[PDB]
């Protein structure tokens, strides 16, 4: 609707539908909804900010994420559960990508949480430390008869 | 249909991509009633598609429907020859859209093909030859010497945006190639490697990152030592083997 | 070596003091040999700036006489010129003016200025009755003057003019002056592998005029070994090994001859104890001064790859003591060359074990041999 009637764009509006599109991250949700705002309208303020946040979370860039994160962002307070919900699609990552994985640095891609606060995350996903955090015949003989005679034919 | 398929373009072109791609899911319909009524129909058809693929992730449509208005380089590396019956200016169009789908094609598969295109003109053998080269700073130096081309409806394309999205995938591809294939790999070979990569810090993160892609794996990663560990086979064989004998078959049939 | 031969050996004034004073500044200040010979060879010219600075210490003693004559004599024949170039521009004849040109030219060489000698050589320019004998001489001019006035951008400059000049003789060597002209401009400019494909290419069988006969067969020689970026197989073996007239420059200096062999056939201890031999002497070339360090070094480096490539394992330690060279400095070096990305050497100092890598492995192979099969059914197709 708003690409359609420019007049309406609602900034704060725009900046929550992308917001908890990210929420909904390894869906694709984040990139329709960049499908749906012109190059014009990205490149404005906070739109252009929130894109960029996001750029470093599809990347997985997840230290870089934090540090960028205006934790006092005012188009965050009213979203509940964002902080949390951006830490499920990174824990999805986590799982998908490693093996086993350093206590310290799990804190740190979770957002510098206290060792009471990853306690709550390796729970919910089944992780325990180890030594550190514990994370995790006939037939083919006759094709080659028949591809022989192919051959020899 | 031409006038759905006209009227998506419309509004692709001022429209959004969601919609057009519903209207591409309704459009298409029996090849036959318009090879009879134009050559050149057919072409716009699959031209069509090849822009649907292309707002699509997956090339691979795309590849298919662009071959077909035009001829594409088949796999097994065969020739594919388009028909000359479509008028010269509706010809030229798919010349255009060949062009355009080099884009797809390249990303399907492989290598360096220009031979149906012509030989003089570095504008996509120049491209080409950079892909090759796997160095982005001439990549980069391509996208800014031939940035008209992007350009060519500047609203419509404000800010190049599929093409910067095209040549980040492109950049990826060449590491993925070395493909591990080792147990344990010295980190310092992988350091510079990944020192060619414009980020110094990306192989601590540009690492680990092409990992979570999954294009390539890497074991060990984040050790304190620091050094990379890296019937299917029967399977394998058997499918060589059958290659070998489709081969033979149309050598003999020939 | 003997300086008598080495300076008797090049025909070129810039070479016969150039080099002399070189030698004397290069190494030792003490030695007699470097300032002794240059002072007697200035005296026999007319370069007063030279024979000045032979009088300051370091040099033979100062002459009144000397000084005076040249001086004086000069400003005599700056008068003739002057006037005589008055006269040629004011018969109207082109040889002449070209001659006056070239003879201020050459006069102030000879005196030493050579922006003037320059300058005055190449207003020759517009004079040229034809490119090939007055203009293509005026390249060879001026590439003498931009050498010893050391810019080869220059240099290489009048080596396209020259070489792009519209007419040319095969038979005529120039093609082999030019060469070694720009081989030398290359050379003063990773590897460049312009240097050595230049100074290989062919020997004119007459007098370089620019470079020294054994100084194309030690710059050619080390700048190829030197080139592994660009060097092909053929590059060793076919542009230098299998290369029958550069033999001829090759056999001049033999060390450098046995040098190339003892690379090319493995030995890579051999070649660098040449090398090590011969560093001093080397670091008395003029034009090659700047460059040894660096050469020595990449040849060091091709012949670590080529060990470094054919053996999964290394026993570094082993290595070093069987290297001939000492395996602490073996380290230093290997060290050194690794974060350059020159080489991918998997090595711990310490543990004096190094370790290089050119299902997954099967994965591989069976990659391969799909590539190969994809290929064929491309060509089946191209027939149908």
């Amino acid at each position: 609707l708003y690409q359609f009637n420019p007049a309406f764009f609602q900034t704060t509006v725009t900046a929550q539908i992308l917001l908890k599109a990210l929420t909904n991250l390894p869906h694709t949700d984040f990139t329709l909804c960049k499908c749906m705002i012109d190059q014009a309208h990205q490149e404005e303020r906070p739109i252009r900010q929130i894109l960029y946040l996001g750029d470093l979370l599809e990347t997985c860039h997840f230290q870089a994420f934090w540090q960028a994160l205006d934790e006092n962002m005012d188009l965050l307070e009213g979203i509940t559960g964002f902080e949390d919900s951006v830490r499920k699609f990174i824990c999805h990552v986590v799982g998908i990508t490693y093996q086993h994985i350093d206590r310290w640095l799990l804190a740190e891609m979770l957002g510098d949480l206290s060792d009471s606060q990853l306690k709550v995350w390796m729970s919910k996903y089944g992780w325990s430390a180890d030594e550190q955090i514990f994370i995790c015949x006939x037939x083919x003989x006759x094709x080659x008869x028949x591809x022989x005679x192919x051959x020899x034919x | 249909y031409f006038s759905l398929v006209g009227l998506l373009r419309l509004h692709s072109l001022l429209g959004d991509y969601y919609q057009a791609i519903k209207v591409l899911e309704n459009i298409e319909l029996n090849k036959k009633s318009m090879y009879s009524r134009v050559p050149e129909c057919q072409v716009t058809t699959y031209y069509y598609v090849g822009f649907a693929y292309l707002m699509m992730r997956r090339y691979q449509d795309a590849i298919r429907v662009f071959a077909n208005i035009l001829l594409y380089i088949q796999r097994t590396k065969s020739m594919f020859q388009r028909t000359t019956y479509k008028y010269e200016m509706i010809n030229k169009q798919n010349e255009q859209m060949h062009a355009l789908l080099a884009i797809a094609l390249t990303m399907y598969p492989m290598r360096i093909d220009e031979s149906i295109h012509l030989q003089l003109r570095e504008k996509y053998g120049d491209k080409m030859l950079r892909m090759q080269k796997g160095d982005p700073q001439v990549y980069e130096e391509l996208f800014s010497y031939s940035c008209p081309k992007f350009l060519s409806e500047p609203f419509l394309q404000q800010l190049k945006v599929f093409s910067d999205e095209v040549q980040q995938q492109a950049q990826l591809s060449t590491i993925r190639s070395f493909l591990k294939l080792y147990t344990t790999m010295p980190v310092a070979k992988l350091a510079g490697f990944l020192d060619l990569t414009e980020q110094e810090f990306r192989i601590q993160l540009l690492v680990f990152k092409h990992k979570m892609k999954n294009l390539v794996w890497t074991s060990g990663i984040s050790a304190l030592d620091g050094e990379f560990q890296s019937x299917x086979x029967x399977x394998x064989x058997x499918x060589x083997x059958x290659x070998x004998x489709x081969x033979x078959x149309x050598x003999x049939x020939x | 070596y003997d300086l008598t031969t080495r300076i008797a050996h090049f025909l070129d004034r810039h070479l016969v003091f150039p080099l002399l004073e070189f030698l004397s500044v290069k190494e030792i200040y003490n030695e007699k040999e470097l300032l002794q010979g240059k002072l007697d060879l200035l005296s026999d010219t007319n370069m007063v700036d030279f024979a000045m600075d032979v009088y300051k210490n370091l040099y033979s003693d100062d002459i009144p006489h000397a000084l005076r004559e040249k001086r004086t004599t000069v400003v005599a024949q700056l008068k003739q010129l002057q006037a005589e170039t008055e006269p040629i521009v004011k018969h109207g004849f082109r040889q002449e003016y070209l001659d006056t040109l070239y003879r201020y030219a050459k006069f102030q060489y000879e005196c030493g200025n050579y922006s003037g000698a320059a300058e005055y050589l190449y207003f020759f320019r517009v004079l040229v009755p034809a490119t090939d004998r007055n203009a293509l001489s005026s390249l060879w001019g001026k590439l003498a003057s931009e050498i010893l006035m050391q810019n080869w951008d220059a240099a290489m400059e009048d080596l396209t003019r020259l070489k792009e000049t519209i007419d040319n003789n095969s038979v005529s060597s120039p093609l082999q002056s030019l060469q070694q002209r720009t081989w030398l401009i290359h050379w003063s400019l990773k590897g460049r592998d312009n240097i050595i494909d230049l100074f290989l290419y062919q020997p004119q069988y007459l007098n370089a005029i620019q470079t020294m006969c054994p100084h194309i067969l030690r710059y050619l020689t080390t700048a190829v070994i030197t080139n592994k970026d660009v060097r092909k197989r053929r590059q060793v073996l076919k542009d230098l090994v299998k290369v029958i007239q550069q033999e001829s420059y090759t056999y001049k200096d033999p060390i450098t001859e046995f040098v190339e062999c003892l690379y090319v056939n493995f030995d890579f201890d051999g070649a660098q104890k040449k090398l090590r031999e011969c560093e001093s002497v080397l670091v008395n070339d003029f034009f090659l001064v700047a460059c040894l360090e660096d050469f020595i070094e990449n040849a060091r480096l091709f012949i670590f790859e080529t060990f470094c490539r054919i053996h999964q394992c290394i026993s570094i330690n082993m290595l070093a003591d069987k290297l001939n060279m000492t395996p602490e400095e073996a380290e230093r070096w290997i060290v050194n060359l690794i974060r350059n990305a020159r080489l991918d050497a998997k090595i711990d100092s310490k543990l004096g074990h190094v370790v290089m890598g050119n299902x997954x492995x099967x994965x591989x192979x069976x990659x391969x041999x799909x590539x190969x099969x994809x290929x064929x059914x491309x060509x089946x197709x191209x027939x149908x």
